This record gives C-alpha cells, structure tokens and sequence, in this order.
C-alpha cells in the first residue's frame, strides 16, 4: 500500500548473537 | 520546505513526508498516512474545492 518504498535489508540485534 | 524556512536555511523535503512529520507531531503514527495516502489526498482536494 506504500507508494515509493524501496527494497532493502534491516539488521536484527538478536540473530547474530543467538547464532 | 515545511517549517525549516522559518527557522533557518530552507531544506527540501517531499510533501508526503512533511505530512507524516506533522501527523507524528500531534501523536498519530506515520503509518496511517503512508498507507492511506490517496484517501487523505482526496479529502484535502475535496476540502480545498
Ligand atoms: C516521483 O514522482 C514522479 C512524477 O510523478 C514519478 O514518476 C516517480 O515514480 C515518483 N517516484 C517516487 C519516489 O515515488
Ligand atoms: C522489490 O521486490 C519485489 C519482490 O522481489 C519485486 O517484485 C520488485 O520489483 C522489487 N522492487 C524494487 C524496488 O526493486
């Protein structure tokens, strides 16, 4: 529904610490 | 520019993002405007007309 959104990646402060 | 033209150098900014700023300034989250943008635009146009 958002107009003008671009594709990117966000960071997770739990995935690298758990893995 | 929004409100920066009255407090210093003018800064360019898209008008939907300025509307999101003004909506977040009163407590309403920016998602309702970023999602229902067409409805707000149509309501504003109808009010101006
Ligand atoms: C910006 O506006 C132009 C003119 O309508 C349009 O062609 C373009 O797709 C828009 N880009 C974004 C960031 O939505
Ligand atoms: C964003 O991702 C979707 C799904 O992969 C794709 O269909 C779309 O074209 C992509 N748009 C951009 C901004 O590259």
């Amino acid at each position: 529904v958002v107009i003008g959104i671009v594709n990117n990646t966000v960071y997770d402060p739990l995935q690298p610490e758990l893995d | 520019s929004g409100w920066t033209f009255g407090a210093g150098p003018a800064l360019q900014i898209p008008f939907p993002m300025q509307m999101a700023y003004r909506f977040n300034g009163i407590g309403v989250t920016q998602n309702v405007l970023y999602e229902n943008q067409k409805l707000i635009a149509n309501q504003f146009n109808s009010a101006i007309g």
